[PDB]
């Protein structure tokens, strides 16, 4: 027990930060995009020891890595986790997030 | 013992050939009496009617002629109810071996000393005790017998049913008879050949003495067939190879160049029944790899009858007669679906010259004939493994490490060490001019765009088509994203701000982006990677829980670059010395690891015994 | 200009001191002729009362004396109701410079150069031109004169309030009270006093130009107090020591070793008044902390005046007088809390012997007095951190690099690479032959029992007790637990089994176990620990998740040893081994990295300008 | 969630063990306690990724090792927590384990 916090839960903190994000910042060009998905990964991404855990333990992710370049290569698997829940943050976002720029901009058609 | 005093005693009249002429002249004489006094008690007996005894040899003076006469009146009176059937064996070798002593006082000494001898199981051990003597004082006479330890146990290992008939291509001294009945004695129908008049003499005397029947004891030539038959067990002692005058005399055993010990295996191959097994001693020398023409024998021997055991013999087990290194077969005809048995044995000091092959070094073959997974010196080897390699080889041997050649490798790891290190440090030092004519952004020079993610599709191990991430060359997907061979740089791992050039097609990972230069005409792209790689561009990234590269913070570098044939000229000295550093420091790890290794396993070679 | 042709004009009588002679000859007439110029327009006017012009010089032929005569006459009919009141002044000049010209001729020309010089905004700049050239032409008349663009950026930044009276202990030219008057053109109760005649009539004659009291100007020794009180303002470009006839002469000034620069300096101090500003030029070499008798000087003004900004002129400033480095202090008495600023000037080639020292240079600290920090050529500096220390020094500096001397050392580096390797490569191969006596098993030779668990009571980084954990040394636990400095292995770690020697009595926790042999007749512990080392004990744990040593299957182990004799001899050779292993890898792991910064570092060098 | 397993189910686990191992084999002397824990801490130690987070998000742990000699020096997260976690179990199975012993032999005692 002892965290209540998922990955689900990270997720919708950092999803609803891009839907905030994108709508502010207009961010017509669609490498803004990366920019704009690393700030509300990285800012949704926990750093308490139990945070972590219990994300890690909840569904949605694993601890295997979909590119081994991003691996920090540490001995601490604290920040192996941090890094972990990232990148899949940053691929779950990717799917939802072009379609979420694309039927935002309803102000060029309708 | 006794019968040593009779070899004393034929001196002075053959005196030429003490080594085997006398063996003969006594065996001769032994033939004689054991007829003569088995045919007292046959029919003689005491009075009724009388026999002459013994004066056959000093008839009217000596006349070995007019013995062989009053032999045969002997054998007429005997002829009314082995030897007196088959008499034609016994006249034959009478006819072939021909007496030599021509002294009277010779000839009375040996006479009156064979009468001494009792046949009543005494004659028998004292004759073998002669036949193992001959040899050792002979050498050449080794080449009709063969050591009784070595038939000793190969009988025991054969265990011939009561229900059998032993066969010997070679019956020699007949020392498998002996062996055989000795072997069942708590019939075997025996037959036997032989080539030589002196080995049938020694070969059928010995088989009589024995109390062996000598009915299939013959004198021909095995190798010619004439006509013959299996039979349930065949075991020899084959003899070695030539063509003295038996060059064209073999014209229907085509193939071979006149090998006994290869002829014979084809002669025991089709001399041996369907059920039966069977054992022959042979040299090693005709079941290597190399004998093209024996590869024909091994290979329709190894596919017919199953050889599933061959022992090794030391060199040399074959007596004073040979030093050469033999082994013994085991083929038993029926199936050859079994994988081969091999013995290796061993011995306490080399033999042959003195002290020979004992039946104590045999004791562990006898145990573990039929038990296949024994320890140390003995192993089984697979069939079709030999038969599918190019050439049948049949030398078996057992399938059964820190030294000071290490540091001698080592010594040569130290010599290459210097020796790259040096050319390394030089090349270093070389401080070539240059003067940038360029101040530029990477703004206005070049396109800075990355690619999109990937869905983990495709990950080949291999293939002709690459795909970059965020660090390093992960993927071999076989769709382009940048047809350009450009540069690429990681943006969002922990090593990201890396500079991979790519000198071919590639995709991009939405974990890096792509540098393509907006004009060639300024800057030469391996210098501009190694511009970058020395910018550190990992300071530029951002971030908390990961680091991060913008495009926008990747415009705004500045980088001075030079002259594009100055650019070819640093980048071919940037690169040399980096492929050196990497090379050097390889090879510095592979040297650390392995002086550790050296020094503990040295630590370890004097503190361990095993 | 126009009195450069009047120097020009006095030749041939002097004929020997062209440099300043001719100068003191032209400001002794060029006096004369401002109070008779004055004069005439005072009360003389015209026809009231009418008054002989340049008639004095010429009286009678030449009779200088006959001038001074008639010059008081001309005064007597002005006082009827500056220079006036004071006479004496004025009057003691005549005395104190004598006239030389002895030439009717060359006195006839001068005179009627000098009645057509107009004094009304002209003569002024046309004499620091003079004042100017001749301090170039002769050197040593720099003595008495600064530079102007000094003084004139000293001035500005010291901003003399309107109601001030500005004091300088060697007034010299007056050119700080001229630079003083034009600050703040658009009164300040002037002070001054001198030594030399010379300096004295030129500093009077320049005042008087520019239209400024001589009033408190006057001809005294400053060292010399006699009765003084301090000034508002104090700015002076004090001289350089020297007692050739004073080494005796100021007695109560004791401590000093004659240096004017220091006594000035502390003239300076007890002339500033409580709240005054102020600004002494000073040279470098009486700021130094070796000054011993000066660093009760610098410690008293460090103490007492605020002392809050010094500025570093180049040598040599001051002019052909002498190529020594000069500095201004700025102490402005109140209280000293406050760090003290620093200002380094640079010109753009070094001075005084062809173009000196500009008003252009100082423009940048006149806008940066007042603004602490500055970049590139000033700073801060702290008070309390220099008077800590051992010397008071006020000589600062600023506060604010791959060569190929790396390489130089690398080169070391590698000759220390090969100078213990083939030191450890032959020390390898020594082989010193060895028997073992006994063969036991570790049941019978030790006791092995591991010690409880500790609750992480104590972890103190450093103590003179140790305690062993799984695998090194963790913990400095104050209570032991094994006396015995024996041997311990560890149990249930990864890397357990690591033998680890105790030299000394420590704690063991539950993570290890102590080794402790029964008879020492039969083992050498250093030996038996690296024997035991030698087994690889990680090979004898078994379990999952972790690696775990039973205290039985220990007990099973069989260890060879040889005599007490051989085991420290082959202890001494293994661990000495061991240690050149473990420090060999660590230097190559050193060399490895240096090897790899070194490149790259070289390789960005000649990329990257900055 | 994804696995109800948590620590003190492990530790249950891992203490009935010992209650069964201590009486079948009487081990009267403590240093067999030494092997006895460690079979019981080691067979109750997940091995599944699942089981592993879950238990190290639960309470009773953390990432933080009482010895560092035990620390596995890999970069594997997986083998460092089920490292971790077996560390836990022996350090508290040992305050226990040595009074079930105490009470356990009521045969030479009343
Ligand atoms: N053409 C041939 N046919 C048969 N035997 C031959 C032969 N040429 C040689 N040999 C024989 O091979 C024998 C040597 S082997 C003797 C071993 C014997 N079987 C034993 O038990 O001790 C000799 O008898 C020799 O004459
Ligand atoms: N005992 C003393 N008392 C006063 N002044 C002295 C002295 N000894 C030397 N000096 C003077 O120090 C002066 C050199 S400094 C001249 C600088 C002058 N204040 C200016 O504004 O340009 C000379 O006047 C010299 O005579």
């Amino acid at each position: 027990a002892m965290s209540n916090m998922t990955y689900n839960n990270v997720f919708d903190h950092a999803y609803e930060m891009l839907k905030e994000n994108i709508r502010y910042d207009d961010i017509r060009d669609t490498d803004d995009l990366h920019d704009a998905i690393h700030m509300a990964a990285d800012n949704a991404v926990p750093h308490y020891y139990a945070d972590i855990f219990s994300v890690m333990a909840s569904e949605g992710i694993d601890l295997e890595f979909e590119d081994s370049g991003l691996m920090p290569d540490t001995k601490d698997v604290i920040r192996i986790l941090q890094a972990r829940i990232y990148e899949q943050l940053t691929i779950d976002l990717w799917e939802d997030a072009e379609d979420l720029l694309n039927e935002y901009l309803e102000e060029v058609e309708e | 013992n006794k019968l040593m005093n009779i070899i004393e005693l034929i001196r002075k009249d053959t005196g030429i050939n003490n080594a085997i002429d006398a063996v003969e002249q006594l065996a001769l004489l032994l033939l004689v009496r054991y007829t003569h006094e088995v045919a007292s008690n046959e029919i003689s007996k005491e009075n009724h009617i009388d026999s002459f005894k013994n004066l056959f040899f000093d008839l009217n003076v000596i006349d070995f002629y007019t013995l062989r006469d009053k032999l045969n009146h002997i054998v007429v009176n005997c002829r009314f109810s082995f030897s007196r059937n088959n008499w034609e064996k016994i006249e034959n070798i009478l006819d072939q071996i021909p007496f030599r002593i021509r002294s009277t006082k010779i000839l009375d000494l040996v006479i009156h000393r064979l009468e001494e001898l009792d046949l009543s199981e005494g004659i028998e051990i004292d004759f073998d005790h002669l036949l193992l003597n001959m040899v050792k004082d002979s050498g050449s006479s080794g080449a009709y017998y063969s050591p009784r330890p070595l038939i000793k146990a190969m009988v025991r290992v054969l265990n011939p049913k009561p229900l059998a008939t032993v066969y010997d291509p070679a019956m020699g001294t007949g020392g498998v008879f002996v062996e055989a009945k000795k072997h069942a004695k708590g019939g075997l129908s025996f037959i036997g050949n032989d080539l030589s008049p002196f080995a049938h003499l020694i070969g059928a005397l010995n088989l009589l003495l024995n109390d062996i029947d000598i009915s299939g004891v013959s004198i021909s030539d095995s190798l010619l067939d004439r006509d013959c038959q299996q039979y349930d067990f065949v075991i020899s002692g084959v003899p070695f190879g030539k063509v003295n005058e038996l060059t064209k005399y073999e014209y229907y055993y085509h193939g071979y160049s006149g090998s006994l010990e290869a002829m014979f295996l084809k002669h025991t191959m089709d001399k041996l029944a369907k059920g039966g097994r069977a054992a022959i001693v042979i040299p090693d020398g005709i079941l290597f790899g190399n004998a093209s023409h024996l590869d024909e024998l091994k290979r329709q021997l190894l596919t017919q009858f199953n050889l599933h055991a061959v022992l090794s013999l030391p060199k040399g087990t074959l007596a004073p007669y040979s030093g050469v290194k033999v082994s013994v077969l085991f083929f038993d005809n029926t199936v050859s679906e079994k994988d081969i048995w091999f013995y290796e044995l061993r011995t306490n000091k080399p033999l042959s010259k003195v002290n020979s092959i004992t039946d104590s070094d045999f004791e562990d073959f006898t145990s573990l004939y039929e038990r296949r997974e024994v320890s140390e010196n003995s192993c089984l080897i697979s069939k079709e493994s030999l038969l599918q390699d190019k050439t049948l080889n049949l030398s078996f041997s057992l399938p059964k490490f820190d030294k000071q050649e290490m540091i001698a490798s080592l010594k040569s790891e130290q010599l290459s060490l210097v020796t790259s290190i040096e050319n390394h440090f030089d090349y270093m030092s070389l401080n070539l001019e240059c003067k940038y004519i360029h101040q530029v952004k990477l703004k206005d020079i070049c396109k800075l765009r990355s690619g999109d993610k990937l869905n983990k599709s495709e990950v080949m191990d291999s293939g002709e088509f690459p795909v970059y991430g965020g660090n390093g060359v992960i993927g071999f997907n076989v769709e382009p994203n940048r047809h350009g061979d450009s540069i690429v740089i990681g943006k969002v791992g922990a090593h990201c701000g890396n500079i991979h050039f790519s000198t071919q097609p590639y995709w991009l990972t939405s974990n890096a982006m792509s540098l393509e230069l907006l004009d060639t005409t300024k800057v030469y792209l391996p210098y501009l990677a190694h511009v970058l790689k020395s910018l550190e561009l990992n300071n530029l990234a951002t971030g908390t829980a990961q680091k991060f590269i913008s495009i926008n913070k990747l415009y705004e570098v500045e980088v001075s670059l030079p002259s594009l044939e100055k650019q070819r000229e640093m980048s071919e000295w940037f690169t040399s010395i980096e492929e050196s550093k990497s090379k050097i420091q390889s090879l510095l790890a592979d040297f650390s690891r392995n002086l550790g290794t050296i020094s503990t396993e040295s630590i370890t070679e004097k503190a361990l015994k095993g």
